[PDB]
């Protein structure tokens, strides 16, 4: 393939590792969630403007209104994690262990 | 799975229409009244065909229509329309809105002369 | 007012556009001959070029069908200088 | 789809845009819709497994069209011939290159 | 009606703003169905030629199709020019 | 099965609600003044902020 | 008194004013006393395309009228 | 002639920071109710360039209007060392000259250039809002006169 | 050079996923997510999508700042951690930028690379197409036809935001 | 070429007059004059401490309808379609629903700030 | 030539906004009962000149607890991106003639809030982050609304390019058939640029100076000149929005004479509302925009797609 595809696909990987290795804080990983809805709304743009898809190119503004149901949905889980807790940490979040 | 056939350079040999598109837009109306017969033989063979290669002899046929009706233009009405295709060539846009005195002088031109 | 500007704004939107298609013949028709005079200048360096390579066959397809299939950009202005190739690629997006 | 309502119903909610070679807004075409119509009529009704392999042609073309993967390889092979005749000096651009 | 009314009354007295509001938009909900124009919009739209109109191959029985753009023939714009 | 590793393991709360963390949102502390243009440049207000 | 402040407005109305006006000067002066060709959509980069090689000096700006046709 | 050009650039560098001194918004008593009549129409302090800005970042004088307290002491020093530099300080009125009617008290610093290094001192209790713009002018006549790229040029 | 804007720009763009992917503090994962959302926006406009560039930018800036507002309130700490102040960071920060120094340094000596998947380099123009002179942008023909064609889209999309404001206030009401 | 000339040209011009703001002056560094600001007396505790959104709800409200103005911006070309009895149609039924779902949330309380 | 004209474009950009702050002195000082500045040069010419040369040879200051980068890169986001806001100003012709020129002045207003956040944040103090979330705030505020009350007025013109608003407007200005839409407009433009009554991020009875409260010196002075050139420009705006100015192609000189009086007298209605108004709480500015402008907005978006279709008068795409 061309070689932009190879960096995009790259980003989303990168942001896919980023998301499965989770660090402390609850907001750095839904901020690689978001990472990776951008990567992948790139890939998709381009590969739909450059078949001139010209229906498609509704496809990438759909996506987008999806990754902020998704993004306002992780928000305020983090919130009544925040009020809960006192931290947005993810180690708090063990109670179902038992 | 088998080489691309393309015309020669000098079977792609006409003469060519070198004037700017404000020359062409200020004869773009009566350029497709004069010009309706072989400018439309040409688009239903490219339509047909879908490629370039089985049209050039059509496609040739428009270049000589339009030399031709240049040819007119400048024979009779030259004058009106330098002074209209000028006022089109300022515009940024090119507007037709913009030149309405210079394009009535020409209309009328080509309309007595021709 | 508006309704009335906006009416005479399409009437001379329509007047524009078919200037246009006066002048699409003329422009398809010489179209035509430049792709099809670049392609045939890219083959003539194209012989050149890949001559002493053993398996080469110049000018062959890459598509099993004989359709004429448009052209992409690196095969028109495969072997040009990068000013012209430059402005067929980018000139557009980039031009104010 | 797991239940066909749509064809049942009669009613389009989203195979409108499916395909590149469907009606698009103003008659745009899409760049390789030539050879999506063909392989999209070659494979018609004869199923998947039959169209794996007897219309194989067809979803070569098409895949070559929408990722020119061979065309690159091409164009890579003559842009890699010419730098090296160049440095080596035996070869010349014309005028017009 | 004097339920409703009394209750208008009292929104204006309150909340002009939604009243406003609400009153807006109920005439472009309504207004374009009672409208006489309307259909000229989509006329107008029609009439706009984005694309190259490709000629058809004259068979010899298409008797009202026009063989040349000013033959009386096809579509005409003159209601648009008196618009 | 009991194990040396779920041995710190207790059954969950009946009606699955857990106590609420003594832990402190504390309020912010600002020093509002003296050097301040509505303080009247004397007043010290010490004030705790929830946002 | 208040007119002693339009010193100060009349200097910013100046300095206003010399964008939009060296703006202007400036395409002028490099279209060859023409209004900069204004390309929105892809039909007008193509016509300035074929204006370019028209011209014979590269320049999308000299127009060729009559005098170019035989 | 180095020696003309650095005592033109003196000039311009007088003149720029002594037409556009910026008081911090600081004021400690009644004496600050005569620095309000100061900006106040009757004598437009900022028809001098000389405006207030609440933050020592953003101020060039620190005018001392008011009694400075024990207990306001350390606060005051500290807002000073928190303006940058050149800064100047205006010494307002008896209470910040020398403690003035509470010099004897227990709890007053007996002069604000205890504290920190004073400019000018504009005396009275309160001094009068024209005499406080006297003392205005004399900083600015006090910054028109500075030296410093003569005397580095001849360091 | 110039020819290569779009491989550039997807360099740049890469370098802002590991900005933030490697997780340092929030603030600073908001800033790597808004470089790469501008040129992102830079990569879609050079392929002829000026809306769509324009919009993903629009929409990410929006929702940074949200997110800030959010790190401010439930994501902050003491120290807020740059790249360079936690070994695992800097780790994933340097492994990240290693592997893309190498993916490009090669890519661009063979004018070719081999990373899993076989990728040509010879600059991403040589795709585009070579044959247009509409009086539209295609684009903004495609996201029209949201309102024409896309019926079925349009009622999903919608109930979806209707729905998401619903649910948010349920969540977040304890 | 000239969007981007343009981006650089403002940057390096506001990065220059940074350069010049910070090594033409005379600078006198010491302990107290860089400490933080808090109206001459020490803060109490870090700025980095938590500070509580109050309107934490409306600031995730605004991320939904933030992107409803991405779906409705398109409307001026949606307008040049043939089928206008549709697009009008789904129009409005877009900005009702966001207006009914603004109405949801006023109702519902949720545009009142946490007290 | 281009590098040229781009010089005569920010240059006087920032000599206007160097004299736009006399003139805020003196409009004030005069609304007042006072003169304001009429020592430094005559009526106060040179001030504008002392003020600078002031800033920029007064030492700036790096706090101790500050992040270094962040806190030197947002004040040059701030003026870079206010100058970015201009290229594409039709006046009559612009710098640079975009597509969606609305649509890259509403990304650029966005991304010039992070030089508040940002450099709020990186001070490491109580009122500059204060300051900063008041701008979280505030963007929460205006910016749907901003959005779409653009829309409306596009719904009229066809397009997102700013030289289109001067052919929709050759006839009549836009004020005329969208005044509602003009005032709810005005006042956003007003929370925009972070004016009274909503002069917030820095609030400064309130909060000392806010978000820049720890900036000194030339850091400082960028911040300044970056709002008032974003008043400027944000009034230059709203007059090609509402106000459009006739353009003669042969004498453009006429148009931007025209339009800069224009643009002038916006302008100085920012400053006359400042001289007239209390402070606006911000939650009061939150629930302004939300529950009054918002509600009025949805509803006259319905209006404005709706009204072009029922007249038949739906402007041209091109
Ligand atoms: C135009 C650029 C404007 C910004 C100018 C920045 C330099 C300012 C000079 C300065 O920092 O003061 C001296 C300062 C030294 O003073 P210091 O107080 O002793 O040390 C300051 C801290 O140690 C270190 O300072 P810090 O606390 O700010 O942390 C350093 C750095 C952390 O840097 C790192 O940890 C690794 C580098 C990360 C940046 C690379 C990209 C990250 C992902 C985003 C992708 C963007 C690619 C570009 O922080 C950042 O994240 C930098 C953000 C830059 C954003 C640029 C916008 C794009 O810097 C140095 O001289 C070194
Ligand atoms: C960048 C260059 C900007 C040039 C600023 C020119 C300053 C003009 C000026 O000094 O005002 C007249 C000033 C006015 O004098 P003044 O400031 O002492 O007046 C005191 C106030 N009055 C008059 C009302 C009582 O003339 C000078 O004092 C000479 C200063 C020379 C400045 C250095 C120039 C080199
Ligand atoms: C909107 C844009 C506006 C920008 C306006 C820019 C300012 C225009 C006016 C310039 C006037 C000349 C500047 C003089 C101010 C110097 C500060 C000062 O007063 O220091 C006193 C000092 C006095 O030092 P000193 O040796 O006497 O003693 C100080 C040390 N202690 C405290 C121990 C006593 O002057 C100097 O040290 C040097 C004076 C040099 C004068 C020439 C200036 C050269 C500047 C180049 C510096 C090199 C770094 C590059 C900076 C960027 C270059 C542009
Ligand atoms: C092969 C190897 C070759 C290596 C070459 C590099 C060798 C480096 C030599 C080190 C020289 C030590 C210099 C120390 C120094 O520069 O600090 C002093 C000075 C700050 O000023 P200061 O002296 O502290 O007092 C006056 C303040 N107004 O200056 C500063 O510190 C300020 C520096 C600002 C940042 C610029 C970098
Ligand atoms: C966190 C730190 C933040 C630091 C801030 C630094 C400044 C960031 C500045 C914003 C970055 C995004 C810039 C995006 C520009 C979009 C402007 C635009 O849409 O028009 C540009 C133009 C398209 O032309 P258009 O009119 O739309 O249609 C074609 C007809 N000519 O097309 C062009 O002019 C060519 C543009 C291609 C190059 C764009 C590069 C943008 C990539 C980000 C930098
Ligand atoms: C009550 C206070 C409210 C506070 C809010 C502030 C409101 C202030 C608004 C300022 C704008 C006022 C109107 C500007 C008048 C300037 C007149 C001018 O210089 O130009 C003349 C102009 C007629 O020319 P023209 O605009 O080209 O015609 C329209 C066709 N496009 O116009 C003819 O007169
Ligand atoms: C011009 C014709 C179109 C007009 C449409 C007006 C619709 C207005 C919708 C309500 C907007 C007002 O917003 C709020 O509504 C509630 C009811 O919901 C009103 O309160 C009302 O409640 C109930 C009815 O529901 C009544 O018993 C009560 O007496 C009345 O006050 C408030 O006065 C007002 O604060
Ligand atoms: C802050 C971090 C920033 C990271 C940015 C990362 C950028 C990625 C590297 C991009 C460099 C690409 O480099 C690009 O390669 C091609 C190779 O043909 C060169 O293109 C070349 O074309 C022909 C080849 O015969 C030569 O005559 C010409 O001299 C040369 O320009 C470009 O001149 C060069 O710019
Ligand atoms: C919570 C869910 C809320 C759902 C709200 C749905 C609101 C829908 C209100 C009706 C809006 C459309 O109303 C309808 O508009 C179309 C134009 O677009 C009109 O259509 C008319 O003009 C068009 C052209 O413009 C012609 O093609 C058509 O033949 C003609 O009938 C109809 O005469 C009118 O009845
Ligand atoms: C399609 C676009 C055009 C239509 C407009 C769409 C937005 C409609 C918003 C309707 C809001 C109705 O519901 C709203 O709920 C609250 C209850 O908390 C009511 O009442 C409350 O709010 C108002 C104002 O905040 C207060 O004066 C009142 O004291 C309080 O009780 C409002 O008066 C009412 O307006
Ligand atoms: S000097 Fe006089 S007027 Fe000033 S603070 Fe002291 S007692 Fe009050």
């Amino acid at each position: 393939m061309s070689m932009v595809y190879m960096n995009i696909m790259m980003a989303f990987t990168v942001s896919l590792v980023g998301l499965l290795m989770y660090r402390s804080h609850l907001m750095s990983s839904l901020l690689c969630l978001e990472g990776m809805m951008l990567s992948l709304f790139v890939m998709a743009a381009l590969t739909i403007l450059n078949s001139h898809f010209t229906l498609a190119s509704m496809m990438p503004i759909i996506l987008l209104v999806f990754a902020a149901c998704e993004a306002a949905l992780g928000l305020s889980l983090l919130v009544m994690v925040s009020n809960t807790y006192g931290t947005d940490y993810v180690q708090n979040l063990n109670l179902l262990q038992c | 799975p088998g080489i691309v056939e393309l015309p020669s350079l000098e079977d792609l040999k006409v003469q060519e229409v070198k004037v700017s598109s404000s020359v062409l837009k200020a004869a773009a109306h009566h350029y497709g009244a004069q010009c309706d017969k072989p400018n439309k033989e040409f688009m239903l063979c490219r339509w047909e065909e879908k490629d370039p290669r089985r049209c050039l002899e059509e496609g040739k046929l428009v270049n000589q229509c339009a030399l031709e009706f240049f040819r007119q233009i400048k024979r009779h009405c030259a004058e009106p329309f330098t002074e209209y295709w000028t006022c089109i060539d300022y515009s940024g846009l090119q507007l037709f809105r913009r030149c309405r005195k210079q394009q009535a002088q020409f209309d009328e031109c080509v309309l007595d002369k021709l | 007012s508006m309704m009335k500007w906006n009416r005479e704004r399409r009437r001379l939107q329509i007047e524009d556009f078919e200037a246009r298609i006066a002048l699409m013949p003329l422009l398809q028709a010489e179209k035509d001959r430049r792709v099809l005079q670049m392609l045939r200048e890219n083959l003539e360096e194209e012989a050149t070029v890949m001559k002493d390579v053993p398996g080469w066959k110049v000018g062959e397809s890459v598509f099993h069908t004989t359709r004429w299939v448009t052209p992409m950009m690196g095969e028109l202005y495969g072997l040009r200088a990068s000013e012209e190739v430059l402005s067929a690629t980018y000139g557009f997006i980039w031009y104010t | 789809p797991f239940f066909d309502v749509q064809k049942r119903l009669g009613v389009d909610l989203d195979r409108w845009m499916t395909i590149q070679s469907a009606e698009q807004p103003h008659k745009i075409p899409s760049r390789c819709h030539a050879f999506e119509k063909e392989w999209i009529e070659c494979a018609h009704g004869i199923g998947s497994i039959r169209a794996e392999k007897e219309c194989k042609i067809e979803f070569e073309d098409f895949r070559e069209c929408l990722l020119r993967q061979k065309t690159m390889k091409r164009l890579h092979a003559i842009r890699r011939q010419r730098e090296k005749l160049i440095k080596e000096g035996k070869y010349t651009p014309p005028p017009h290159h | 009606a004097e339920r409703v009314a009394a209750f208008l009354k009292n929104v204006w007295a309150k909340e002009p703003v939604l009243v406003a509001s609400f009153a807006i938009a109920g005439l472009a909900v309504i207004l374009p169905t009672l409208s006489p124009y309307t259909k000229y919009s989509l006329m107008i739209n029609r009439a706009t030629p984005y694309n190259y109109p490709v000629p058809l191959r004259d068979d010899g029985n298409m008797p009202d199709v026009p063989s040349h753009p000013q033959d009386p023939q096809g579509p005409s714009l003159e209601w648009l020019k008196r618009l | 099965y009991p194990t040396k590793e779920t041995a710190h393991w207790k059954p969950p709360p009946w009606n699955d609600v857990d106590p609420p963390k003594d832990t402190l949102v504390s309020n912010l502390t600002l020093n509002f003044g003296p050097q301040h243009p509505a303080a009247h440049g004397v007043l010290r207000l010490v004030m705790e902020l929830s946002g | 008194m208040w007119f002693e402040v339009l010193p100060g407005i009349a200097v910013m109305g100046v300095c206003l004013f010399i964008p939009g006006m060296a703006t202007a000067r400036i395409h002028r002066f490099s279209n060859g006393g023409k209004e900069k060709r204004v390309a929105h959509y892809p039909y007008q980069w193509y016509l300035m395309e074929r204006d370019r090689r028209v011209s014979g000096v590269n320049r999308s700006y000299v127009s060729k009228g009559l005098e170019n046709i035989d | 002639r180095g020696e003309y050009v650095v005592a033109k650039l003196d000039d311009l560098i007088n003149w720029a920071r002594r037409s556009s001194l910026w008081p911090m918004t600081f004021g400690l008593a009644c004496c600050a109710v005569e620095m309000m009549h100061m900006a106040a129409p009757r004598y437009d302090m900022d028809r001098f360039g000389v405006v207030f800005r609440a933050s020592p970042r953003q101020s060039d004088v620190m005018i001392v209007a008011g009694t400075l307290t024990n207990k306001m002491a350390p606060a005051l020093r500290k807002v000073y060392d928190q303006m940058p530099e050149p800064r100047y300080v205006v010494s307002m009125g008896s209470c910040a000259n020398g403690g003035g009617y509470y010099h004897y008290s227990y709890s007053v610093v007996r002069g604000c250039d205890r504290i920190v290094p004073v400019d000018i001192y504009v005396p009275g209790c309160p001094p009068t809002a024209e005499a406080l713009l006297y003392g205005i002018l004399q900083l600015q006549k006090k910054i028109k006169r500075e030296k410093r790229l003569r005397i580095w040029y001849r360091r | 050079m110039m020819l290569y804007i779009v491989f550039i720009l997807s360099v740049i763009f890469v370098m802002g996923f590991v900005g933030f992917s490697s997780k340092p503090s929030p603030i600073y994962g908001g800033l790597g997510l808004i470089v790469s959302g501008g040129v992102g926006c830079g990569i879609v406009l050079n392929f002829g999508g000026s809306f769509l560039g324009l919009m993903v930018f629009l929409i990410y800036l929006g929702g940074m700042m949200v997110v800030f507002g959010y790190t401010t309130a439930m994501a902050t700490e003491q120290y807020p951690e740059i790249w360079l102040s936690n070994k695992a960071v800097l780790g994933a920060f340097v492994t990240g930028l290693l592997m893309e120094f190498f993916m490009v340094y090669y890519v661009l000596k063979d004018k070719e690379v081999e990373v899993v998947f076989e990728f040509n380099g010879l600059g991403d123009w040589v795709i585009y197409d070579t044959g247009d002179s509409g009086f539209f942008s295609e684009e903004a023909m495609g996201i029209a036809a949201l309102y024409s064609y896309g019926t079925w889209l349009v009622i999903v999309t919608g109930w979806s935001l209707l729905i998401g404001v619903v649910v948010i206030m349920e969540i977040t009401r304890g | 070429m000239n969007l981007m000339l343009a981006l650089l040209t403002n940057f390096t011009l506001a990065t220059l007059l940074v350069i010049i703001a910070f090594w033409l002056p005379q600078l006198n560094v010491y302990s107290e004059k860089t400490s933080p600001y808090e109206c001459g007396f020490d803060p109490m505790g870090s700025a980095r401490l938590p500070f509580s959104m109050k309107f934490f709800l409306v600031a995730i409200t605004f991320l939904l309808f933030d992107l409803e103005i991405a779906l409705l911006l398109p409307l001026p070309w949606a307008s040049q379609t043939a089928n206008l009895n549709t697009m009008l149609t789904m129009a409005l039924f877009l900005i009702i629903l966001l207006a009914v779902s603004l109405a949801y949330e006023w109702t519902q309380k949720g545009l009142e700030w946490t007290e | 030539m281009f590098m040229i004209n781009i010089l005569m474009l920010i240059i006087p950009i920032l000599l206007a906004v160097a004299f736009l702050t006399l003139v805020e002195r003196k409009v004030l000082g005069y609304m007042q009962l006072r003169k304001g500045p009429n020592v430094v040069g005559p009526y106060g010419l040179l001030q504008p000149i002392a003020d600078a040369i002031k800033l920029f040879i007064k030492e700036p200051l790096r706090p101790a607890t500050s992040s270094a980068s962040m806190f030197i890169l947002a004040p040059i986001m701030a003026l870079g991106l206010a100058l970015t806001m201009w290229i594409p100003l039709p006046m009559p012709y612009p710098l640079i003639n975009m597509n969606l020129g609305v649509l890259f002045m509403l990304a650029m207003s966005s991304l010039a809030v992070y030089s508040i956040l940002w450099s709020g944040w990186a001070s490491n103090s109580k009122y500059a982050l204060i300051g900063a979330l008041r701008a979280v705030a505030q963007t929460i505020s205006y910016e749907v609304t901003l959005a779409i009350i653009l829309l409306s007025v596009l719904l009229m013109s066809g397009s997102f390019t700013l030289s289109t608003l001067i052919t929709t407007q050759e006839q009549m200005w836009l004020i005329l058939p969208a005044w509602p839409l003009a005032m709810m407009w005005f006042i956003s433009t007003l929370a925009e640029t972070n004016r009274a009554p909503f002069d917030l991020t820095e609030g400064e009875s309130e909060l000392v100076s806010g978000f820049n409260v720890e900036y000194a010196a030339g850091p400082f002075a960028l911040f300044f000149m970056a709002e008032y050139a974003n008043i400027i420009m944000m009034n230059i705006f709203t007059a090609i929005l509402f106000l459009g100015t006739s353009h003669n192609p042969h004498m453009p000189e006429l148009y931007t004479i025209n339009f800069t009086i224009k643009s002038l007298l916006l302008t100085m209605s920012f400053l006359w509302i400042r001289a007239s108004y209390p402070r606006f709480r911000y939650d009061q500015l939150m629930h302004l925009l939300w529950k009054n402008f918002l509600p009025l907005t949805l509803a006259l978006c319905m209006w404005h797609v709706s009204l072009p279709i029922l007249t038949s008068g739906i402007p041209p795409q091109t």
